[PDB]
RNA sequence: UAUAGCUUCUU
RNA sequence: AAGAAGCUAU
């Protein structure tokens, strides 16, 4: 009735209409953080038990204020009056009032908050969390409502996307300033708490998006001065929107005030470890755990993880001409110089090197490498650029003129393509096509190509979920054995590859290895244990057969990197890529039977098994620069008796100053990179596969959290998902006893098979049916809200029946074909790529086909697996480069006897057109 | 009548880039943007007015003997 | 015995690889113009014939409605091949002539073209004209 | 044949060692012993980030245009200022490395130049 | 850069 | 098993 509304709306001069009807509740679809007992986790749950009201402004307009009144009970009616009494004074509490009604002959208690919002916390959370394209009306509804776009911004198709379309960016960062305003009353409403004593837990369905707490169900009484607030589930699931939305962008005002100037600083200063602790004080005041600015000061590297994201954060509202080497004067002999002496990390700190040398007397072999490896003296004697055709950070150039490299076309074999002509092939209507060219480019090419590297963006994480998560992929990396080796036990294969800048000046790694002895190589490894040094790395583009113009660039690193990334990293390199049956199928070949046995492996004994594979849209710029770094860390997990804190801590800040921030040379010019992974590194496709695995039990733990727990039929399914919560959110420390239950679930319900960044996965359908283990959109959402990239659903796939093998795996098909008496699974490639790679080559002498007889003999090879396809058009590729290996060795034989006067009495060269040399090579024993 | 397009595709901007078309930068970009077309087209009538496009690059210059290699 | 055989097999590759590489310029112009032949399309055989006998185009052959196009005529057998008044037909489509100039870059109109007339100007011109 | 490939190894050492040495001290003359010397004795320490070494002692500026919009409005007119200070133009070419001329810097004539430009300026006292 | 496979020669 | 060379695919 009409009493009911006046009662409601107290001695305010608020005008209200009802939202449901009359002193009926009003139920609600939101989302929340409950552990209560009997559930947990971050999920959506129905809400009746409030009468919700709206407030008009004037006239008849509706404006974001709501009168939510809530009727529980009696005993809960005194308590949460109690708490409000002592807590009312507080800016950051949302005003209550209590009072009693008569519904039909009870007087049932009713408390009113006044003027909330019709949102909450949790919903901004969960929106940007949990994204889904085809349903994502809350995030539409808070964007329109908080003027950060208009309703007719998504009509413009991919509005969400990030690679495309990346003004979403902007679009996001208007809810910076809400989030930056909601901490600090957060803090606020924690000192409150504090004093007189308040003990309870912080939800962030508990406040709303102006940044008022209203919920004080769970608090109890304590003696005044020491009340403790739990922030650890509040603070750890807000941090990933704190830099999609960059709430600390007025920070780098002059008062904090978006209206003033930027601060201007020093040119000269570095430190900022003051400002740092003054950030962490300031917006996290109650985070239970000592933070290290510098990250060389920390405990292990679960610390190390632990800080460097409070650093990440941080670091944002720093110049950016303040990151990077630390240079300063040597005198070598008198005639100063100007060398790398520490190191200004994002993520690190202030890193500084401890066998600085101010005089010398003379210019060893090792500290000529050194020297002349940094980019401290090229880019002091350089001069300044800027380079406006890309938005990254410019250093200086190295010479007088801009380099403008260009990439030929290829070379046509016209005797092969008149000869599958001849033999019906490239027909009008055929299933068999050339789709696979030599692209060519043009100047731009090389800049183009680096400009991709906007893609990476400042990544904070969920520190108390990625912790565990690196617990438990640390457990895939049991089964193998690594530590350092000396300059001897180096087994390095092709001596004449690239030595990068400036080395390529002057030899290959042949001419640098030849020229250090071992006691050379041991020391400068030792170096690198104690010091930090910069490196330069020099990108290229590449001569090579695609299906997209997409040009492509590969990198060299310096030798003074890779030489002792190998005595760091090789015997845990080697020993991944010799151990079959593993999760990691790296090093495992699929011909005498590898397709067959991995294809058996991954299936292992899943019950309503699927088969599923996904994609990473831009993997290697996009990645976060925290991944590559918890990758990095748990590679080296395996020095734990070779080397100490401080050694492991050094090798680190020299991977993440080489192979993460290295200074890039493009085009005889040095630029900055921000982040990713580069080719030139030869531990780069076992650290993607690491992130691989981070993402998918990232994307497990997602599911399972976020799972109603009421409706979870299976008992212990329900305990695994408590316990996972409170591991994760209410547990500082390691439990193996619980790591090890979840790895045991995951590798039974859930079998990967992973090389870098491709994978195949094995499920249980029912579970994934129910929400007990990760799908696609759960991939969507964790790398949408942790990799800043849209994956579309278009490119991954799905197969239920499993006799008929994954859809592509490293660019491959499967069959399922009968050898002998058994039936077994082959690898078959596109026939187009093998026609291509036939018809186009890449120099003018592989178009005579007399010269090289082995490249179709490999070719042929690979096209043996076609004979078994269904379609008779896929199945002639093999018979037709039979026949041209068979026509190449008649002409050859006639053109050596007429050039000469001899014949080769006996060739034996009569196995590579009969299809058995190539049946042999998929069959087993071999 | 498609692959023998993209082919003497392929073989004109050989042709073209021996004959050091790449000094002139702009002259060069039009060229590999006509080639890179060629290749990614789907019909044959798009294909040919781009290969008649391109070939006119060639024509217009006089470094090939186009009558003594129009012996037949 | 082997050893003699392999070194020359190892010999004849060499001297062919050494002389494929010595003969690319001839041999791709030669492969180009087979292939131009035998594909056998009117817009390019059109143009492939102006060029050997008069007409060669000055830039790129547009392909939209609007972009200019300038040509070279040798002398007045090519004019009457290809212009017929105010139309120009190159390159299997209609174009409108809009300028004409002799070789000493002095303006022309079309009524002053004929065939007694001829020995009056400098005849390689420079005709310019718009896609229909 | 041990003993000629380790001289040949021997020999090689040496060679490089000059390579190396020599290019170090090449770089030593193009250094600013006066200006980069006026930064290093102002840090509280003696150490300064690398990536403010060019920005403040450089001589010499190169600025690569994509379009005449972008040259409008960072390198119009002769003399242009750019982090902090004031340059002075001293030549343009293009793509192709040829010179160009100010007043062929047109909104008219733009489409005309091989346009990736690098415009050269000298720091002014 | 790393992985796998094929062919030839020497010890 | 050690190597020296060539090639093919991921
Ligand atoms: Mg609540
Ligand atoms: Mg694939
Ligand atoms: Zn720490
Ligand atoms: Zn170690």
């Amino acid at each position: 009735a009409q009493s009911f509304l006046n009662r409601v709306c107290g001695v305010s001069a608020a005008r209200l209409t009802p939202c449901g009807t009359g002193t009926s509740t009003d139920v609600v679809y939101r989302a929340f953080d409950i552990y209560n007992d009997k559930v947990a986790g971050f999920a959506k749950f129905l809400k009746t038990n409030c009468c919700r009201f709206q407030e008009k402004d004037e006239d008849d307009n509706l404006i974001d204020s709501y009168f939510v009144v809530k009727r529980h009970t009696f005993s809960n009616y005194q308590h949460e009056e109690t708490i409000y009494n002592l807590l009312k004074d507080c800016p950051a509490v949302a005003k209550h009032d209590f009072f009693k009604f008569r519904i039909d002959g009870d007087m049932v208690p009713h408390i009113s908050r006044q003027r909330l919002t019709k949102y909450t916390m949790a919903d901004l959370v969960y929106a940007l969390r949990h994204f889904d394209e085809g349903n994502c009306d809350t995030l539409k509804e808070i964007l329109v409502t908080y003027n950060c776009c208009d309703d007719d911004y998504f009509n413009k198709k991919d509005w969400y996307d990030f690679v495309e379309n990346p003004d979403i960016l902007r679009v996001y960062a208007n809810l910076g300033e809400r989030v930056r305003q909601a901490l600090l009353k957060t803090v606020q409403f924690c000192d409150a708490m504090r004093n007189a004593g308040i003990v309870g837990v912080l939800t962030l369905d508990n406040q709303d998006l102006n940044g008022n707490w209203y919920d004080f169900g769970d608090f109890i009484q304590t003696t005044p001065g020491s009340g403790v607030p739990v922030v650890d589930s509040y603070y750890s699931l807000l941090m990933p929107i704190l830099t999609l939305t960059r709430a600390l962008t007025a920070e780098s005002h002059v008062d904090t005030d978006l209206t003033k100037p930027y601060i201007k600083w020093d040119l000269l200063k570095y430190d900022f470890t003051e400002e740092r602790l003054k950030l962490f004080d300031r917006y996290f005041k109650y985070w239970d755990q000592t933070y290290h600015p510098n990250c060389v000061n920390c405990l292990d590297d679960r610390c190390i993880l632990h800080c460097a994201n409070f650093n990440v954060l941080f670091s944002t509202v720093f110049p950016p001409t303040s990151f990077g080497p630390l240079v300063r004067k040597i005198f070598v002999d008198g005639v100063p110089f100007v060398v790398s002496t520490g190191y200004h990390f994002r993520e690190l700190g202030v890193v500084h090197n401890q066998d600085v040398n101010l005089h010398s007397s003379r210019l060893s072999f090792k500290e000529l490498l050194v020297y002349a490896a940094d980019p401290a003296m090229h880019a002091a004697s350089g001069n300044l650029l800027l380079d406006k055709r890309t938005t990254c950070f410019s250093v200086a150039a190295l010479t007088n003129n801009v380099a403008f490299q260009t990439v030929k076309p290829g070379n046509f074999n016209k005797d092969f393509y008149d000869f599958a002509v001849s033999k019906g092939f490239f027909k009008e209507g055929s299933s068999v096509e050339l789709k696979h060219f030599f692209f060519a480019q043009d100047g731009n090419a090389a800049i183009s190509d680096y400009d991709y590297y906007r893609y990476n963006l400042p990544t904070m994480c969920d520190i108390r979920q990625l912790l565990f998560v690196v617990e438990v992929v640390d457990k895939y990396f049991d089964c193998y054995d690594g530590g350092c080796i000396n300059a001897n036990q180096v087994i390095v294969n092709n001596l004449d590859k690239s030595a990068g800048f400036p080395f390529n000046k002057w030899g290959k790694a042949r001419l640098y290895y030849d020229s250090m002895s071992y006691e050379d190589q041991d020391a400068l490894f030792a170096y690198t244990k104690r010091n930090v040094i910069p490196t330069i790395t020099q990108m290229n583009l590449k001569y090579a057969i695609s299906a997209k113009n997409r040009a492509r660039t590969v990198a060299g690193v310096s030798i003074c990197s890779t030489m002792t990334n190998r005595q760091f990293h090789q015997k845990l390199l080697k020993s991944i890529a010799a151990t079959r049956g593993a999760t990691v199928v790296i090093g495992t070949s699929k011909f005498y039977g590898g397709w067959h046995n991995m294809l058996k492996t991954v299936y292992s004994d899943v019950e309503n098994p699927h088969l599923m594979g996904w994609d990473y849209p831009k993997c290697d710029r996009a990645m976060p620069n925290m991944l590559r770094i918890m990758a990095s860390l748990v590679l080296a997990r395996k020095h734990t008796t070779c080397c100490s804190l401080s050694h492991r801590f050094y090798r680190l800040a020299n991977e993440c100053a080489q192979v993460l921030s290295e200074m890039v040379m493009c085009g005889g010019s040095l630029y900055v990179k921000p982040g990713g992974t580069s080719s030139g590194d030869a531990t780069t496709a076992y650290a993607n596969s690491v992130f691989n695995i981070c993402q998918a039990v990232t994307a497990n733990v997602n599911a399972l959290l976020s799972t109603d727990g009421n409706k979870i039929a299976d008992k212990y399914v329900r305990n695994l998902q408590h316990r996972l919560y409170e591991c994760l959110y209410r547990n500082r420390d390691v439990d193996t006893d619980f790591v090890n239950e979840f790895y045991a679930y995951l590798r039974k319900h859930f079998s990967m098979m992973i090389l870098s960044d491709d994978a195949v996965v094995c499920f249980n359908s029912t579970y994934a049916s129910q929400g007990l283990v990760a799908s696609i959109k759960n991939f969507k959402s964790v790398l949408y809200y942790q990799n800043n990239v849209f994956m579309s659903e278009a490119k991954c796939w799905t197969e239920t029946d499993l006799t008929k093998g994954p859809h592509e795996f490293c660019s491959q098909h499967t069959m399922l074909v009968k050898q002998g008496d058994d039936y077994v699974y082959l690898p078959y490639p596109d026939p187009s790529r093998i026609l291509g790679a036939g018809c186009f080559v890449d120099d003018i002498v592989k178009t005579d086909g007399t010269l090289m007889i082995e490249r179709f003999v490999s070719l042929a090879i690979d096209a043996y697996p076609l004979t078994k396809h269904p379609n008779q058009e896929y199945a002639d590729v093999f018979h037709l480069y039979l026949q041209y290996i068979r026509k190449l060795h008649d002409e050859l034989t006639g053109h050596m006897l007429d050039m000469y006067s001899v014949m080769l009495t006996n060739d034996n060269t009569s196995r590579y057109w009969e299809p058995e040399f190539y049946e042999a090579m998929y069959t087993p024993h071999t | 009548k498609m692959s023998d397009v993209k082919c003497t595709s392929v073989v004109l901007l050989s042709v073209l880039q021996q004959l050091r078309v790449e000094s002139s930068s702009k002259l060069w970009a039009q060229c590999v943007q006509l080639h890179n077309d060629i290749l990614l087209a789907k019909d044959t009538t798009e294909a040919f007015e781009k290969m008649v496009s391109l070939l006119s690059v060639l024509l217009s210059m006089q470094g090939a003997v186009d009558i003594n290699k129009l012996c037949e | 015995e082997k050893m003699a055989d392999q070194a020359m097999t190892q010999m004849y590759k060499q001297a062919r690889s050494e002389d494929k590489r010595a003969k690319v310029t001839s041999a791709m112009q030669t492969m180009l113009f087979t292939m131009l032949r035998k594909l056998d399309n009117d817009a390019l055989n059109n143009i492939i014939n102006n060029a050997r006998d008069g007409c060669v185009p000055l830039n790129i052959i547009p392909l939209t409605t609007a972009a200019k196009l300038m040509v070279v005529i040798p002398d007045y057998n090519t004019y009457k091949n290809t212009c017929d008044g105010t139309t120009f037909t190159y390159a299997s489509a209609l174009w409108e002539i809009q300028q004409v100039v002799d070789a000493d870059s002095k303006i022309v109109q079309l009524s002053e073209i004929s065939m007694d007339n001829s020995p009056n100007l400098a005849w390689p011109l420079i005709v310019t004209a718009l896609r229909a």
